[PDB]
């Protein structure tokens, strides 16, 4: 099975390329994307000044009142870099890396993938690269050993008594292993948001970020293996990579009149005019369709999903009904032809109680608030959330929580890093020198 | 201050080292304990299975049973009146705290205006609070053919405005606010609202009777569905519509506030339950330091009293082991005014040698008043035998000179890790003093407690206000966690602080349309210990005659 | 195709899912009184925006931006709002499913939710007026069947009033039998309008039964379509078999 | 079968399409909500808080509103008294089930042996029930001085012993001896002892009134304790020695049993609550396959309307959610007997075409049996616009038919993952025969449900009596839970099992001192509907008169 | 388990679910098919061995699928889909009574935290069950740790020093 590969503009970036290439194990971009997001850590410098400033420390309105204690994070912001690389570095020649960003109101910790390599925790890096920036606070701002607590505190926020970093100033992609819905779940609880945030707001790259994160947790655990691999490898391509330009070019053409309902048709046309299903048997009217190949046809359906998605919620400018596109897509594609949706149910299944849980009273929340994780978008197996992220992209600004809320920390710093910014490129030149 | 209960407890002089036993009748000697054999009796009769019974094992009251003076009071009670199942109050307190989520106003009436569409003003903001009180309790706003609670099972559910915006807060209905100009000293005031700044809040009071039936991680979800119940109602969007999920948002994880954390596998538990509540938070939900503000020592005293009952009674005694419990490893800190004693004179020491709040922290502070503040309470202790046999297990004495030794500390420098640094050299000191401590594992604590104290490592570094029953040292023993808070609170009323460690939570206990007490907390145990407590939540309406 | 069937209220399905069946117009509203109806604007005053317009923002470097063409309110900045209908169970012309599937068919940008006793379309402000225009005033509306409601929908799988109408418990609108027509004196909230508003003549029976979308005993049973049962099956048996094993 | 109550509900025939409304009086014409208003005046006269208020937002009645019947019962009650925390029994049920951990006694037992040296026989066991029958309740057996807690606030807590060794069963006092002879039917009780084995265990039911202040993660750390008291007690070891560890360790732990383990982050939560609970085991809970083993139906009627009352109403209408809450997405399936009439011509199509649990597991049989009763009960609806107006939301509706259908699967397989198979045809035939299935996020389970049914997946496979309220898909919404423990009963009495899942949590919840009746919950409901219930844990002895 | 359907563990039976499949004489079989479910490379550290006459089996999945793997746990998923998949298309399985072979092999899991009742084992458990972040390597029991080590005290000091200093 040989996927064509095209960019973000619709350009072809690479020829033949075996599905098999694509797996997370055989693939060197999210072989180190995995390590780049176990290493990289956003350390607000600016933030645990303002907390220290005031004695705000363990978030959400908490004031130690007394314990207030004026010292000049930011402006030394250099000085505690170069600290925290000392404390952090394993070898002269490594990839430790540890610069001051927004005039030293930031701070991107990266650590050594020494440090990784021997790491059970995913979340890890951030005790780590946060601990240093508490050490390297206390004796470059020359803390009061009775007051350095407050440097703790404004770091990790109320740990250990809760759960989290609550209240804290650090943040990675990653967070807490004991916030996870089941086993492999880490690569899954990440925000919509963070990855709409650290894409910069292009579709495309929102789109590849979240299937990649998605498809990657789909692999370890056990979801793409045995007689699914090839379920996960082909739907991967097609949602994430823009294979065969699919995405691309149904969104081109329907892009200034199309529907919902016009992309369920231009996707039951493709497969049918490359015998990827045909006519079963033709009812009185009506025909019922069957698949060829049941793997390419959910591929091909779940394309036209995120394709279905930039179109609807494009034409808005206003992601809240991807809910409703993600739902009804499936629900026409299924009465369109007499097949399964994409997911087999799942990804219809998904959008039933993520437009419920981002309409109504009892939980949820808008579009880029949610996750492979979330209790409301955990149920199909990478399939629904890389369309949530091609939406909360489109968006104009019609989000109370969106990714400038949430997600501006992500934002910020990881979207400084390249392979986080613009992972296609990066994924489809390791899958082209990986098929050799 | 512990002499006339040690007179009235002892038929001896308090000094003497001598008396008599096993003359007493055992078992029988005691009003209470006769009663329980009684009801026991006419329980086996109904059922058929045997109950309680004193012929088991251990035959009680092989010495005096002893009465306990609820400290600060002249109340003198049995023992088995302050066992938190036996005491209306007590659970009352907790019930109070647990059904108490507060959430944020800012960001939902944002949404009405930027993406609904709806000015929100102060005569829409009291519209919705007579609508939040109808829709709390379990009443309908929206939809027809909806059944309802009964209110008279809900009696002591509510909802009031927190809000620092004083622009805000006089035009919002008198019934609907917690004023902090009227409820707290001019100074604590003024403190408070520059804390809470321009921010407004919701202080949602849930039913009792639902935190009995379900938990604490009910209390908000029940909370964000009637807000957004109310909002839908006041302000005519569509019941049911996009913006409605920022409500949930908002009320439920952005803006929202409750009194607990949740808690790890081990100890595996939603929100408000009593192993979330930080020290700090549960100093703040006492409101002594709004009555008292120029005794240091009683805020603090009162402090500790619904912290050792909440922690070591209900949490470690209860919800964490079961069974008989932890009643008197909590009231050796607050019955017989023996911790009082100790306490008060240790604050007459700081107030002579330092000036209150005026020490420098530091090792020389704590080695001075820890010290000598230890040695007068095991001092009292050995020259009272009736005050030893009155406080007979090691824990309970450890606790009660550890405690007057860190709120000592505190009392000087003002400074909690100062003070809790205190306490670490008090047991110390304890240990090689009588040749013992504690129970078995009473010190696991305290032997991590000095390293601890003022490290700054993950699992390790945190200010004493920050901590709680989830802080890895503190998570198992008794005699130590409610006595903390008493240090939190003694730093913060030496310095005269309106608050520990929260504002919102602070003005919210203040508030009189709880059920219980909480400026006085003392004084309410012996109210719930004398079965004159009215608590909320029961049934007796729903059930036959 | 969009949907399988072989019975008469199936072919009204495909019918009002199909962008090329033009629908029956039975009523005419003027623009003013839709606006008033939705109670979100009064019509006079110019629209509201959630966010500046796009002619004059930022935005983003993005590739998709420029295939996908935004609609009128999307360009002008226009804020989200709906509108609710609850479709009787007694022979209305449209239903909650059928609904969106139409909305998702004929109309670009759509936000929609297909309830029991609801169904509501979310989009711009400007193009949900127009939207609304062609659902009040065409065969898929009926004054007496089907409700314009936002809030207490409750009545859809509800006994008719005595003068046929469905129940409505802030009685927004109202039968004025002076000119035969159906009236609303509130708008979609329950708000009191200045001025009825007729969106009258409820048809009988029979033209509703020749126009409906539900299977019912009493009209078309359920049990009547094989066709339409088979395909229902069929999703069934492929998701239970796919979901074990994609297959071979 | 519905007929009598739709007469009963209704002026009109049933058959009838048209009535009147807007003529009732509004809110006032029930019995119940005039009770409400009179409370709530009382509360706010003396509270100056507003409350319940009928003229706020929207004005209830302007259709009659409904009485119902519980379903088997000639008792006609509004819908307010089946509303949970209106509702003593409901309340009791959870009560009962929460409170219960169920231990094993036999490395304990080896442990005594083995390692401390004592004999362990009948007489010493007995001994040892006498003791841990004072001890549960709070009562003292090693520690002088120790306080201890009111029999009158616990009369419901208690201690029994299950095992499957017969020849110790008849050896044990009858009193402490849930003996499986007396109260199961002859085969049923065959099939339990050969299942549970010569293994013996401690049934422990704490008191309600812990259960009222605590939460469930309490139930077993108490049991734990108590347990590991009488121990020492009874066997006259070291009151704390080396071995009693392994009491702590094999009671909590190694041989323990809860009615819940605990969940995720999210909904974090420690054991012995609702959403921990299998439908298996709540199905396991429920006696109705002792009294009535040769009707399949009224043994799965039973389990839906304590599945769907403890997890809609109490479990995700409150623990999940609260407020007004999800009375009647519950009641849908045991009012009115409409679920009733349609689940028993169900059974009466699979004894006619397929035998009783006589066929095989295949998609014919769930096409078959499925569409053909899912047909019927829409038929129903649209025949009588009475019972649509009854079950005037589509969930409730969908269930109705999802149940009967999924039920009826069961029926002729006698396999509840073929049963739940036929669930998710019904449910999708729903959708496409009224143009709408339920509340918008009804059918997130019910759309993923065709291919996670037979899946092997990581978070997909699993048997139904396995499943849970943690299960992903099932972790929202309402009209599912418990209608799927009905299922997991109906495949199981098809073929007259004695158990679901679990042969000791059945036969403890068969015992005849529990407080709740668990072999008919609808007729419980209605006794608690009627204010008829006592239930335990009031307080009413600690409180002022 | 599956041979008297006693699955979830701790007392369960589901009654009238029993299946009798002979897993331990297809040990080999299964291994096989497992090693092909698992392999990356032709030249890569595999190993898929059965032990005791067939009744245990270690799985070694490939340093290629660890070093993409965030959970530390997580390996047991893959390795026990494998068992599942393999136990299932050696052994013959009904479709229908296949989700028994889901549990004999991870017990209660998804709606237990963990493999309650299940026939699969690491010497890591479950992320959830951390006490904080990093304590994965922590959450190994003496027990475990003197069992690997076969009573060698030397060696379990070590082995027990090395995973907690890491
Ligand atoms: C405001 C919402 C949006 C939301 O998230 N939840 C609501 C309201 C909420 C409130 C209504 C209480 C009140 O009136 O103040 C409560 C009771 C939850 C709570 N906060 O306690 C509820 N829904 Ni609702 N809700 C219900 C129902 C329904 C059905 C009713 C259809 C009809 O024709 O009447 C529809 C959904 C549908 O169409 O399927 C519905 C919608 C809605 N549901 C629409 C309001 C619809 C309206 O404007 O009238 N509920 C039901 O169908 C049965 C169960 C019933 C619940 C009460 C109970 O179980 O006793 C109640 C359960
Ligand atoms: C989704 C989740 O909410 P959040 O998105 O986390 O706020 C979850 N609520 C629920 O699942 C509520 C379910 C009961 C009410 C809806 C019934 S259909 C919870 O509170 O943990
Ligand atoms: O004797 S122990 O120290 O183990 C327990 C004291 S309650
Ligand atoms: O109207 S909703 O489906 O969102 C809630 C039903 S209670």
């Amino acid at each position: 099975d040989t996927v064509d590969l095209y960019d973000d503009r619709g350009n072809c970036v690479a020829e033949e390329v075996p599905i098999e290439v694509l797996s997370p194990m055989r693939n060197e971009a999210i072989q180190s994307i995995v390590n780049d997001i176990k290493r990289t850590v956003a350390v607000d410098l600016e933030g645990i000044e303002n907390a220290l400033q005031n004695a705000t420390v363990g978030g959400k309105g908490m004031k130690i009142p007394g314990r207030e204690m004026d010292v000049d994070i930011v402006d030394n912001a250099e000085a505690i870099a170069d600290e925290i690389e000392k404390m952090i570095r394993v070898y002269q020649d490594d990839d430790t890396n540890v610069e001051p960003m927004y005039d030293g109101k930031r701070l991107l910790v990266q650590l050594p993938s020494e440090r990784v390599k021997v790491m059970a925790d995913p979340y890890s890096g951030t005790l780590q690269a946060g601990m240093a920036v508490v050490h390297a606070i206390i004796d470059v701002c020359e803390v009061d050993m009775w007051d350095a607590n407050m440097v703790k505190a404004a770091v990790f926020g109320r740990y250990p008594q809760t759960i989290d970093y609550f209240g804290g100033n650090v943040a990675s992609m990653l967070d807490v292993p004991m916030k996870q819905e089941g086993v492999g779940y880490a690569l899954r609880n990440i925000m919509v948001n963070h990855i709409v945030a650290a894409t910069r707001k292009n579709t495309m790259q929102a789109v590849c970020l979240a299937a990649t994160l998605q498809q990657t947790a789909m692999f370890e655990m056990g979801d793409a293996l045995g007689p699914f691999e090839r379920l996960h490898l082909l739907g991967y391509a097609y949602q994430g990579l823009n294979a065969d330009n699919m995405v691309y070019d149904i969104v081109k053409k329907h892009g200034k009149e199309g529907t919902v309902g016009t992309v369920v048709r231009e996707v039951v046309e493709r497969a049918l005019e490359d015998g990827v299903i045909e006519v079963k048997e033709e009812l009185p009217s009506f025909k019922v369709y069957k698949a060829n190949d049941m793997d390419l046809w959910n591929a091909y359906a779940a394309a036209g999903l995120v394709a279905a998605v930039m179109v609807n919620q494009g034409a808005a400018r206003a992601a809240q009904g991807v809910s409703a596109t993600i739902l009804y897509y499936n629900d026409l594609l299924e009465y369109e032809t007499g097949l399964p949706g994409v997911d087999f149910g799942r990804a219809e299944g998904t959008a039933v109680g993520f437009s419920f849980f981002s309409h109504s009273i009892y939980g949820g929340g808008g579009p880029g608030i949610f996750h492979g994780n979330h209790i409301v978008t955990r149920h199909s197996k990478g399939f629904a959330i890389p369309p949530v992220a091609a939406a909360m992209a489109l968006d104009a600004g019609t989000q109370m929580f969106s990714p400038e809320v949430t997600s501006k920390l992500i934002g910020d710093v990881f979207g400084e890093i390249d392979e986080f910014r613009e992972p296609m490129k990066y994924i489809t030149e390791a899958a082209a020198e990986e098929a050799k | 201050l512990f002499m006339k209960a040690l007179k009235e407890k002892f038929e001896e002089s308090p000094e003497e080292k001598y008396t008599k036993f096993y003359i007493f009748g055992g078992w029988k000697q005691s009003e209470r304990k006769k009663e329980f054999k009684e009801w026991a009796d006419k329980i086996v009769e109904e059922r058929g299975v045997p109950h309680y019974n004193p012929d088991i094992g251990v035959p009680l009251g092989q010495r005096k049973l002893m009465s306990y003076q609820v400290s600060g009071t002249d109340v003198f009670v049995e023992g088995d009146d302050l066992t938190f199942v036996n005491n209306a109050a007590m659970q009352q307190m907790w019930d109070d705290i647990r059904r108490t989520v507060i959430v944020g106003m800012d960001t939902a009436h944002r949404v009405l205006e930027r993406r609904l569409g709806k000015e929100v003003t102060p005569e829409t903001i009291n519209e919705y609070m007579e609508t939040l009180n109808h829709a709390l309790p379990g009443g309908a706003v929206v939809q027809e053919h909806m059944v309802e609670i009964h209110p008279g099972l809900t009696w002591d559910c509510y909802a009031k405005i927190i809000t620092g915006d004083l622009e805000l807060a006089d035009e919002i209905d008198d019934k609907f606010l917690i004023d902090i100009e009227k409820l707290f000293p001019e100074e604590q005031a003024e403190q408070l609202i520059k804390a809470i700044g321009n921010r407004t809040y919701q202080v949602c009071r849930m039913p009792t009777i639902v935190g009995h039936v379900c938990d604490g991680a009910t209390m908000y979800r029940w909370a964000a569905m009637q807000i957004a119940m109310s909002f839908i109602c006041a302000y005519k969007i569509a019941a049911g519509e996009a913006a409605v999920s920022d409500f949930a948002f908002a009320s439920k994880h952005a803006e929202v506030i409750n009194m607990g954390e949740m808690l790890p596998a081990r100890r595996a538990r939603g929100e408000n339950e009593p192993g979330g509540v930080p020290f700090g938070v549960l100093a703040d939900c006492v409101q002594t330091m709004r009555k008292y503000p120029d005794d240091p020592a009683k805020v603090a005293l009162e402090v500790i009293a619904a912290g050792a009952m909440l922690y070591d009674q209900i949490w470690l005694g209860s919800y964490m082991s079961g069974g008989v419990g932890f009643t008197q490893y909590a009231t050796a800190v607050y019955p017989d005014n023996i911790l009082d004693d100790y306490v008060y004179y240790g604050l007459e020491y700081v107030e002579d040698k330092y000036g209150i709040a005026e020490a420098e922290p530091s090792m020389d502070v704590v080695k001075d008043v820890a010290t000598e503040v230890t040695l007068y309470g095991l001092e009292q202790y050995e020259r009272y035998p009736a005050a030893m046999e009155t406080h007979f297990g090691g824990s309970q004495r450890a606790a009660v000179c550890a405690a007057a030794a860190g709120c000592s500390t505190a009392f000087a420098t003002g400074h909690a890790q100062a003070g809790l640094n205190g306490w670490y050299l008090s047991q110390i000191l304890h240990k090689e003093g009588q040749g013992r401590l504690g129970f078995y594992g009473y010190a696991l604590q305290d032997q991590c407690g000095a390293a601890n104290s003022l490290s700054v490592r993950s699992d390790e570094g945190l200010p004493l206000e920050l901590r709680g029953p989830n802080y890895p040292n503190y998570a198992m023993n008794v005699g130590h966690l409610g006595e903390y808070a008493g240090i939190v609170q003694a730093a913060h009323a030496a310095r005269g602080d309106a608050f520990c460690v929260h504002p919102v939570i602070k003005v919210a206990f203040a508030d009189e349309n709880l059920v219980f007490d909480f400026t006085e907390p003392r004084k309410e145990f012996a109210k719930g210990a004398l079965r004159e407590f009215e608590p909320a939540g029961e049934r007796d309406l729903i059930v036959p005659a | 195709f969009y949907y399988p069937g072989e019975t008469d209220v199936a072919e009204n399905r495909r019918k009002y899912m199909n962008p090329n069946y033009e629908l029956k117009k039975l009523r005419e509203i003027p623009d003013e009184d839709i606006v008033r109806l939705m109670g979100h604007r009064e019509p006079g005053e110019e629209y509201p925006s959630v966010h500046p317009p796009l002619e004059e923002m930022e935005e983003p470097e993005c590739p998709i931006r420029e295939l996908v063409e935004p609609t009128e309110g999307a360009k002008a900045g226009d804020r989200i709002r709906y509108i609710q209908f609850t479709d009787s169970v007694y022979f209305a012309p449209i239903h909650p499913y059928i609904r969106a599937r139409m909305y998702m068919w004929r109309y670009r940008g759509v936000d929609t939710g297909s309830l029991s006793g609801r169904q509501i379309i979310e989009v711009r402000e400007r193009d949900l007026e127009k939207i609304a225009k062609e659902l009040l005033e065409t065969e898929i509306f009926d004054p007496a069947r089907s409700g314009v409601r936002g809030a207490t929908v409750h009545g859809h799988a509800l006994r008719l009033d005595e003068n046929g109408l469905m129940l409505h418990a802030l009685r927004r609108y109202r039968l004025n039998e002076e000119t035969g027509e159906v009236e609303y004196v509130k708008d979609q909230v329950g708000i009191e309008l200045d001025e009825p508003i007729p969106v009258g003549a409820p048809a009988d029976e029979d033209d509703l039964k020749e126009r409906t979308t539900i299977y019912r005993i009493d009209g078309t049973p359920y049990r009547e379509d094989e066709e339409l049962l088979q395909v229902v099956q069929r999703i069934h048996e492929l998701r239970t078999l796919a979901g074990y094993r994609p297959e071979e």
